[PDB]
């Protein structure tokens, strides 16, 4: 009795059974998970087109194309990477397949996966700005005594719970940083347009 | 097709069965003088997924571990799952299966391993997933020991989240509320520290109000961090212009894939069954009082 | 008839997809390669 103590540390230990399967099978299943998103991200036309821009640079028919051949495939498909990003992507697959003289057909497909997957993330994030501005303007028109300057300006209470709807959940904890990062200037209002710029720039 | 009929299950009934197993566990815990179990988002989602996988496939330790990795699970976890077949010549009905789930909870209370995992005093987060097919059913429970558990996540103001959580650890007070991209692990998407957190140490509860719009809200999780000696945390304290939060001194405690707790549907359905419970109880007590008067 | 027309449209789509597959197939062997030279003469007389 007497409530003698105490603050005790119930240390949350990350011992939740790291994948007991061998690293090889871990790799195959991770690859399958990556390819599954590929399947929907790219129409069958895109899939059966990337070979029509992979092989001729894969002149040797070994199913492996160097970084230059990968970039040529990208240019032919009208999808372009920055030099550094494309080189990194090609070299990562070359390392993961040391017995491969570059990036294989699957490697090129995955590189396009990353490209148009970043593009789709940006497009969803952008379409988010459209609904955000729609709601901001509608609520501002619901308050006719508030100047149009607020178009773009939005409250802290007008900027949080939109993190429960679309894409891949930014929870409430994933609703925190941007505030500190962009410094609401003692007003707790930060332009959703400024958030458009920053989130499109990341 | 002509002979075998469909057996689809309602989401409302799924939530009913899951929370009823949870409440039976809580009732047994209080009967034995044990702490009631809160709904951990990670455990709940992972257990639902695992039971859904179980009804059509057998237990897979590697598959469960990979699912936990994808969800970004945190902390030690204990799993209790059971699959049972229907009678060869017995009719299957909604109330039949619901009383069968009651009996599944009773058999959990009658089973050593699963009851022990459910009632472990150290473990303080529990998630339930109930699933089944035309031939069998499965119940899955995922429990863990953690400091902070989510008691309320609301959507009152369209643009002001509020994940209300209670810290089950005294040394640890919620300090860091931040996460990184599940798809982009290195991508520290969004998070804050005490200056934007309302922590009441006595309950060790925490709320907060801050900003982030309809950006990426389908899959990823919720990374609740805590600090030692909740007193030292400058909760909702104005950080100097040259002062920014440091998560390197902040301990990750709970990674629960984001979901409204209770999600408006969960909350409304739960209030529905509760209110009907009090309605039935009042009718029964009226009848009992009349009988006692006679 | 409506189901048949829908199936025909799906078949046309699959034919276009197989043309894309042929595009994949006709993109590899532009150059290679090495002199299938010596002996494929085994040509048994009994025909089909």
């Amino acid at each position: 009795m007497d409530n003698t103590g105490k603050l005790e540390k119930q240390l949350v230990t990350l011992n939740d059974g790291l994948p007991k399967k061998p690293a090889k099978e871990i790799i195959e299943e991770l690859k399958h998970h990556l390819y599954q998103d590929f399947q929907k991200f790219f129409s069958e036309e895109k899939k059966q087109q990337y070979q029509n821009n992979f092989a001729l640079f894969d002149r040797d028919n070994d199913k492996y194309i160097n970084l230059s051949e990968l970039k040529e495939l990208l240019t032919s498909v009208n999808i372009t990477f920055p030099d550094d990003e494309l080189e990194e992507l090609y070299n990562e697959f070359c390392l993961t397949s040391p017995e491969a003289d570059g990036i294989n057909e699957d490697a090129v497909f995955i590189i396009v996966s990353k490209k148009i997957r970043d593009n789709d993330k940006d497009e969803q994030l952008t379409q988010a700005f459209k609904l955000v501005e729609k709601a901001v303007n509608d609520e501002l028109a619901k308050t006719p005594n508030e100047t149009k300057e607020q178009e773009g300006y939005i409250r802290v209470e007008q900027f949080k719970e939109l993190l429960m709807t679309l894409g891949n959940r930014w929870s409430e904890e994933q609703a925190n940083e941007f505030l500190k990062d962009i410094n609401p200037k003692s007003d707790e209002r930060i332009n959703y347009l400024d958030v458009v710029k920053k989130l499109m720039k990341r | 097709s002509e002979i075998s009929g469909n057996y689809e299950a309602d989401d409302e009934t799924l939530r009913k069965i899951r929370r009823d197993l949870l409440d039976n566990i809580n009732l047994e815990r209080r009967h034995r003088d044990l702490q009631p179990v809160y709904i951990d988002l990670t455990t709940n989602n992972i257990s639902q997924y695992y039971s859904e996988y179980l009804v059509n496939n057998e237990h897979n330790q590697d598959f469960y571990e990979n699912a936990k990795v994808r969800y970004n699970n945190l902390g030690e976890c204990e799993l209790c799952h059971i699959t049972a077949k229907f009678e060869p010549d017995a009719d299957i009905t909604k109330e039949y299966i619901y009383d069968y789930f009651m009996e599944i909870g009773y058999l959990f209370l009658e089973s050593e391993e699963e009851k022990r995992i459910i009632l472990n005093p150290a473990n303080n987060h529990i998630g339930i997933g109930v699933f089944f097919d035309e031939i069998q059913i499965v119940v899955v429970l995922i429990l863990s020991e953690k400091v902070l558990c989510i008691q309320k996540i609301s959507q009152p103001e369209q643009n002001k989240i509020e994940i209300r959580g209670k810290m089950l650890d005294e040394n640890f007070g919620i300090y860091a509320i931040r996460i990184m991209n599940v798809d982009d692990q290195k991508k520290d998407i969004k998070g804050v520290g005490p200056e934007f957190i309302e922590y009441t140490r006595s309950t060790q509860e925490w709320m907060a109000s801050f900003e982030l719009e309809l950006y990426n809200q389908d899959r990823m999780a919720i990374e609740y961090y805590t600090r030692v000696s909740p007193d030292s945390i400058p909760y909702k304290k104005k950080q100097s212009k040259n002062e920014k939060l440091t998560y390197k001194h902040l301990q990750l405690r709970l990674r629960t894939p984001f979901q409204i707790y209770p999600d408006p549907k969960y909350a409304a359905e739960d209030e529905k069954e509760r209110i009907r419970k009090e309605q039935e109880i009042l009718a029964h007590e009226e009848q009992e009082r009349k009988e006692r008067e006679e | 008839e409506e189901e048949f027309r829908l199936k025909k449209e799906q078949w046309e789509i699959q034919e276009r997809r197989k043309k894309e597959a042929a595009r994949c197939i006709l993109h590899f062997l532009m150059a290679r390669k090495e002199k299938s030279k010596k002996k494929k003469k085994k040509k048994g007389k009994k025909k089909k």
